[PDB]
Protein backbone atom coordinates (compact mmCIF):
# COMPACT_ATOMS: atom_id res chain seq x y z
CA UNK A 1 0.00 0.00 0.00
CA UNK A 2 2.15 2.90 1.30
CA UNK A 3 5.13 2.31 -1.06
CA UNK A 4 2.95 1.81 -3.93
CA UNK A 5 1.47 5.49 -3.27
CA UNK A 6 4.95 7.21 -3.63
CA UNK A 7 4.90 5.54 -6.66
CA UNK A 8 1.61 6.60 -7.61
CA UNK A 9 2.62 10.60 -6.41
CA UNK A 10 5.98 10.25 -8.94
CA UNK A 11 3.97 8.65 -11.84
CA UNK A 12 1.27 11.65 -11.19
CA UNK A 13 4.15 14.68 -11.39
CA UNK A 14 5.16 13.29 -14.77
CA UNK A 15 1.97 13.75 -16.64
CA UNK A 16 -0.31 15.94 -18.41
CA UNK A 17 1.99 16.83 -21.72
CA UNK A 18 -0.28 18.83 -23.74
CA UNK A 19 -3.52 19.53 -25.31
CA UNK A 20 -5.63 17.64 -27.76
CA UNK A 21 -7.65 14.77 -28.00
CA UNK A 22 -5.90 12.96 -24.73
CA UNK A 23 -6.64 10.41 -21.73
CA UNK A 24 -8.08 11.54 -18.75
CA UNK A 25 -4.86 9.82 -16.77
CA UNK A 26 -4.79 12.45 -14.24
CA UNK A 27 -8.48 12.48 -13.00
CA UNK A 28 -7.78 8.43 -12.61
CA UNK A 29 -4.61 9.19 -11.00
CA UNK A 30 -6.09 11.08 -8.13
CA UNK A 31 -9.04 8.80 -7.54
CA UNK A 32 -6.37 5.61 -7.36
CA UNK A 33 -4.47 7.47 -4.87
CA UNK A 34 -7.23 8.79 -2.97
CA UNK A 35 -8.26 5.09 -2.33
CA UNK A 36 -4.84 4.39 -1.02
CA UNK A 37 -5.38 7.24 1.49
CA UNK A 38 -8.27 5.38 2.40
CA UNK A 39 -6.61 2.49 3.38
CA UNK A 40 -3.05 3.19 5.07
CA UNK A 41 -2.42 1.23 8.13
CA UNK A 42 -1.94 3.70 10.98
CA UNK A 43 -3.45 7.37 9.69
CA UNK A 44 -6.14 6.27 12.04
CA UNK A 45 -4.59 6.92 15.63
CA UNK A 46 -0.74 9.19 16.02
CA UNK A 47 2.53 7.07 15.69
CA UNK A 48 3.58 8.66 19.27
CA UNK A 49 1.02 6.30 20.79
CA UNK A 50 1.29 3.59 18.81
CA UNK A 51 5.00 3.34 19.81
CA UNK A 52 4.05 4.01 23.53
CA UNK A 53 1.72 0.23 23.25
CA UNK A 54 4.81 -1.26 22.29
CA UNK A 55 6.99 -1.40 24.92
CA UNK A 56 3.63 -1.35 27.12
CA UNK A 57 2.81 -4.81 26.13
CA UNK A 58 6.57 -5.28 25.99
CA UNK A 59 6.25 -4.98 29.90
CA UNK A 60 4.37 -7.52 30.38
CA UNK A 61 6.04 -9.73 27.91
CA UNK A 62 9.79 -9.17 29.89
CA UNK A 63 7.46 -9.16 32.83
CA UNK A 64 5.85 -12.69 31.84
CA UNK A 65 9.44 -13.67 30.72
CA UNK A 66 11.47 -12.42 33.86
CA UNK A 67 8.45 -14.58 36.19
CA UNK A 68 9.32 -17.08 33.72
CA UNK A 69 12.72 -17.07 34.83
CA UNK A 70 11.63 -17.40 38.57
CA UNK A 71 9.24 -20.22 37.54
CA UNK A 72 12.73 -22.40 37.38
CA UNK B 1 -5.86 16.75 6.01
CA UNK B 2 -4.53 14.28 2.58
CA UNK B 3 -7.76 13.76 1.20
CA UNK B 4 -7.84 17.88 1.21
CA UNK B 5 -4.96 18.42 -0.50
CA UNK B 6 -6.18 16.14 -3.80
CA UNK B 7 -9.66 17.90 -4.29
CA UNK B 8 -7.89 21.14 -4.63
CA UNK B 9 -6.11 19.74 -7.67
CA UNK B 10 -9.04 18.35 -9.19
CA UNK B 11 -10.79 21.79 -8.36
CA UNK B 12 -7.78 23.96 -9.67
CA UNK B 13 -7.34 21.52 -12.77
CA UNK B 14 -10.81 22.03 -13.83
CA UNK B 15 -11.11 25.68 -13.66
CA UNK B 16 -7.75 25.61 -15.56
CA UNK B 17 -9.45 24.05 -18.48
CA UNK B 18 -12.55 25.66 -18.41
CA UNK B 19 -10.55 29.06 -19.46
CA UNK B 20 -8.67 28.01 -21.63
CA UNK B 21 -11.93 26.94 -23.50
CA UNK B 22 -14.64 28.89 -22.72
CA UNK B 23 -13.50 32.46 -24.27
CA UNK B 24 -16.80 34.17 -22.03
CA UNK B 25 -15.65 32.54 -18.87
CA UNK B 26 -13.03 35.86 -18.97
CA UNK B 27 -16.21 37.44 -16.17
CA UNK B 28 -16.02 34.38 -13.97
CA UNK B 29 -12.51 34.29 -12.72
CA UNK B 30 -11.94 32.21 -9.54
CA UNK B 31 -9.07 29.80 -8.61
CA UNK B 32 -7.24 27.40 -10.95
CA UNK B 33 -6.17 30.51 -13.25
CA UNK B 34 -3.55 32.40 -11.74
CA UNK B 35 0.05 31.94 -10.45
CA UNK B 36 -0.92 31.99 -6.98
CA UNK B 37 -2.81 28.78 -7.04
CA UNK B 38 -0.18 26.93 -8.38
CA UNK B 39 2.24 27.93 -5.83
CA UNK B 40 -0.57 26.63 -3.24
CA UNK B 41 -0.36 23.07 -5.24
CA UNK B 42 3.55 23.01 -4.67
CA UNK B 43 2.78 23.62 -1.19
CA UNK B 44 0.23 20.97 -0.63
CA UNK B 45 2.87 18.39 -2.35
CA UNK B 46 5.23 19.16 -0.09
CA UNK B 47 2.74 18.36 2.91
CA UNK B 48 1.76 15.57 0.85
CA UNK B 49 4.98 14.41 0.87
CA UNK B 50 5.56 14.16 4.09
CA UNK B 51 2.41 12.97 5.88
CA UNK B 52 3.27 9.55 3.69
CA UNK B 53 6.55 8.75 4.91
CA UNK B 54 5.14 9.54 8.83
CA UNK B 55 2.38 6.90 7.80
CA UNK B 56 4.80 4.23 6.53
CA UNK B 57 6.09 4.39 9.93
CA UNK B 58 3.05 3.62 11.62
CA UNK B 59 2.74 0.79 9.42
CA UNK B 60 5.84 -0.89 10.29
CA UNK B 61 5.27 0.14 13.73
CA UNK B 62 1.61 -1.42 14.00
CA UNK B 63 3.22 -4.63 12.61
CA UNK B 64 5.58 -4.91 15.22
CA UNK B 65 2.65 -5.06 17.40
CA UNK B 66 0.84 -8.42 15.83
CA UNK B 67 4.59 -10.39 16.53
CA UNK B 68 4.10 -9.09 20.15
CA UNK B 69 0.44 -10.26 20.92
CA UNK B 70 1.25 -13.58 18.87
CA UNK B 71 4.40 -14.31 21.81
CA UNK B 72 1.61 -13.12 24.64
CA UNK B 73 -0.63 -15.76 22.75
CA UNK B 74 2.18 -18.43 22.58
CA UNK B 75 2.90 -17.25 26.16
CA UNK B 76 -0.41 -17.91 27.14
CA UNK B 77 -1.47 -20.75 25.05
CA UNK B 78 1.04 -23.47 27.02
CA UNK B 79 -1.10 -22.16 30.52
CA UNK B 80 -3.71 -23.96 29.09
CA UNK B 81 -1.83 -26.86 29.18
CA UNK B 82 -0.37 -26.24 32.22
CA UNK B 83 -3.97 -25.86 34.30
CA UNK B 84 -4.43 -29.33 32.33
CA UNK B 85 -1.15 -30.88 34.16
CA UNK B 86 -2.06 -29.77 38.03
CA UNK B 87 -5.38 -31.43 38.49
CA UNK B 88 -3.40 -34.25 36.94
CA UNK B 89 -0.08 -33.59 39.43
CA UNK B 90 -2.40 -33.46 42.28
CA UNK B 91 -4.73 -36.90 41.18
CA UNK B 92 -1.70 -38.95 41.18
CA UNK B 93 -0.46 -38.18 44.33
CA UNK B 94 -1.88 -40.46 47.03
CA UNK B 95 -3.28 -37.85 49.57
CA UNK B 96 -3.72 -38.73 53.48
CA UNK B 97 -1.94 -41.46 53.30
CA UNK B 98 -1.59 -41.24 56.79
CA UNK B 99 -4.53 -43.24 57.26
CA UNK B 100 -3.19 -45.97 55.27
CA UNK B 101 0.17 -45.48 57.40
CA UNK B 102 -1.59 -46.23 60.96
CA UNK B 103 -3.63 -48.99 58.87
CA UNK B 104 -1.35 -50.90 56.99
CA UNK B 105 1.76 -50.67 59.45
CA UNK B 106 -0.19 -51.50 62.38
CA UNK B 107 -1.22 -54.71 61.03
CA UNK B 108 2.48 -54.99 59.77
CA UNK B 109 3.85 -54.30 63.50
CA UNK B 110 3.67 -57.82 64.67
CA UNK B 111 3.93 -60.04 61.62
CA UNK B 112 4.98 -62.70 63.81
CA UNK B 113 2.31 -62.77 66.03
CA UNK B 114 -0.55 -62.40 63.45
CA UNK B 115 0.92 -66.03 62.17
CA UNK B 116 0.41 -67.31 65.64
CA UNK B 117 -2.68 -65.91 66.35
CA UNK B 118 -4.21 -67.35 63.71
CA UNK B 119 -2.58 -70.72 64.10
CA UNK B 120 -5.26 -71.75 67.24
CA UNK B 121 -8.61 -70.52 65.46
CA UNK B 122 -7.54 -72.36 62.07
CA UNK B 123 -10.72 -73.68 59.91
CA UNK B 124 -12.97 -70.93 61.50
CA UNK B 125 -15.14 -71.24 58.51
CA UNK B 126 -18.34 -74.44 58.13
CA UNK C 1 8.86 -35.26 37.73
CA UNK C 2 10.85 -35.45 34.91
CA UNK C 3 8.21 -34.03 32.59
CA UNK C 4 7.57 -31.16 33.97
CA UNK C 5 11.14 -30.57 34.06
CA UNK C 6 11.00 -30.90 30.50
CA UNK C 7 7.61 -28.79 30.16
CA UNK C 8 10.16 -26.12 32.63
CA UNK C 9 12.38 -25.73 30.19
CA UNK C 10 10.60 -26.25 27.40
CA UNK C 11 7.68 -23.88 25.79
CA UNK C 12 5.69 -27.37 25.40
Amino acid sequence: FLPLVHNIIKCMDKDSPEVHQDLNALKSKFQEMRKLISTMPGIHLSPEQQQQQLQSLREQVRTKNELLQKYK
Amino acid sequence: RLLSALEDLEVLSRELIEMLAISRNQKLLQAGEENQVLELLIHRDGEFQELMKLALNQGKIHHEMQVLEKEVEKRDSDIQQLQKQLKEAEQILATAVYQAKEKLKSIEKSSEEIIKYAHRISASNA
Amino acid sequence: LERVIEMIQNCL
